[PDB]
Order: structure tokens, then sequence, then C-alpha cells
């Protein structure tokens, strides 16, 4: 099987100490990340939801995104089930970005970029507008990373 | 020429620091970090002297609805207040801000406290 975890990496040019495994960095650097370069794949995930009398707030967290990554995500009802409010904050509550009510107002979608080195999210879906017990409502909800189609995905979640 | 302060911030009251006859092409710096408490740093800078409380009061009151009902709205009041202002640019909630000096005069650099949330049962500022 393969294995998994971290790792150091130490490279050297013309510095025959560095096979020696305490080879200290020195010089001007020669070697820079392949990724940065260009876009992965896509990422896409879909899960069903229900808000009880009693569970009207749900929130789920989200691997970490690594720098120029996007993330996109909507919510749709299965049935009449009024529109819930969406937001995205960091594990740590700052709120980032906040859901739009499409002209079609049968959905609400939400878009971020990232710009730090890791950025950690957390999705909140509530439907505590008001202290209606409505009962058994449940709502479908769609999310992925660099997938902008989301709209349309055509196939199965793939990825991850 | 760097300087230390250190201070305590009580229901979002600020303190004002001021800076006087500084010259043309001047670049000033600011570094605000946490010691105790809650306290999310928010840095600002103005010409004239002048309480920030009345227009954040206006930003906290609409915590109601509104299209980006609180990033928007902080951001375009502190664009008109300050002529510069961090909220995090340091490591975590810290700030860190960079100004250069337009002409010259005296300013004042305020210190104090930003409009968060900390809460995931319920949305709060």
């Amino acid at each position: 099987t393969y294995t998994t975890g971290s790792f150091q990496l130490i490279l050297g040019l013309n510095a025959p100490q560095v096979i020696s495994g305490e080879g200290e960095p020195e010089g001007e650097v020669f070697a820079s990340l392949a990724s940065l370069e260009i876009k992965p794949e896509a990422h896409v995930q879909e899960l069903e939801i229900r808000l009880d009398k009693d569970t009207r707030y749900l929130t789920q967290h989200t691997r970490n995104l690594q720098p120029g990554d996007t993330f996109h995500a909507l919510v749709e009802p299965i049935g009449e089930a009024p529109l819930p409010r969406l937001r995205l904050t960091d594990s740590g509550g700052k709120p980032l970005a906040f859901g739009l009510i499409d002209q079609p107002g049968e959905s609400v979608e939400l878009n971020y970029t990232c710009d730090q080195d890791i950025c950690e999210l957390v999705v909140h879906v509530d439907g505590t507008d008001g202290q209606k017990d409505s009962g058994e409502a449940v709502y479908r909800l769609l999310v992925g990373i660099n997938a902008p189609n989301l709209r349309e995905s055509g196939q199965t979640p793939v990825g991850s | 020429r760097v300087q230390h302060f250190t201070g305590y911030i009580e229901d979002g009251r600020g303190i004002f620091y001021s800076l006087p006859d500084m010259k043309q092409g001047d670049i000033i710096y600011a570094s605000m970090q946490n010691t105790g408490g809650n306290l999310d740093p928010l840095v600002g800078i103005m010409a004239e002297e002048i309480d920030p409380a009345v227009s954040l009061g206006q930003v906290l009151e609409k915590a109601l609805a509104s299209e980006n009902d609180l990033i928007s709205e902080l951001t375009a009041v502190a664009d008109r207040i300050f002529l510069g202002w961090d909220d995090d640019g340091g490591k975590g909630y810290s700030a860190s801000l960079e100004f250069t000096i337009p002409r010259d005069g005296t300013y004042h650099i305020f210190a104090g406290s930003t409009i968060t949330n900390q809460r995931l049962d319920k949305f709060q500022p």
C-alpha cells in the first residue's frame, strides 16, 4: 500500500553536505513549487440536510484550501420549505461571504477566493428567522472546490 | 524611531494618539496585538481628531438585513472616516498598517476594537 504523512525536503546545488541530512539553507534559491504555475481539478460533494424544530442551526467544516483556490456553494429546498440564510466564516467565526438570492428566487448561492497561505472554512445554514415550528423542512446542499459549473454539474460527485 | 504603548479598551471606546509635526514623505508603521480578553484590534488614522463612535454606532444599528450587511458597511464607513486603516494584517486578528504622510502637518492615530462575531449558534455583531 501507499503511505501518508508530512515530510521535510532538503535540496542542494553542488553542496555535498546535503546528503549528510544536516545541510543548512544557503545561497540564492534555485527551485520553486510546480503547482503555483497552473490550476488543479474539481471536487464536488452533495449532502441532504434537515432543520428540525430544535436544530434550526447547522454548521459544517471544510478541508484546507491552498492559495488561489475558489469555493462555491448553493442550497435548493426539496419542496415548499422557505429559503434559509447562507454565510461563510473561518474557523474563528470571522465573516468572509454572504449568500445572494438569485432573480429566480428558488436558490441561494455563495462564492469566495483564497488569499492566505492556509484557509479553513465553515459553512453556516440557518433558518431561525423567527420562532415558527415549521416541522420537517429539508434542503439540498451542493458544494464544490474549483468547480464553477456547480449550477449544472452533470457528473456524479468526483474528487473527494 | 519606534514607540510603545499599552492601554485598555472598554465596550468599544477608542484611544487617540497624536503625531505632531510630521514632514512630507514620512512613512508611518503600526502594529496592534491582543494581550488579554477577546479584543480584536482596529487601527485608523485621520487628520483632525473626531470621535468615531457616532458613525460606528450606525454600523452596529444596521444588524437586520443588507447586501454584505456588515463587511461592506464597515469598509465604506472606514474608507470615509480614515485616510488609512487595517483590520487583520498580522498573525491572527492583529493589525499591521503602513501609511505615507501626504503633506506637512500633524495627524492622529486611533486605536480601538472592530465589529466581529464570536458565536456559531447565532449571528450577533
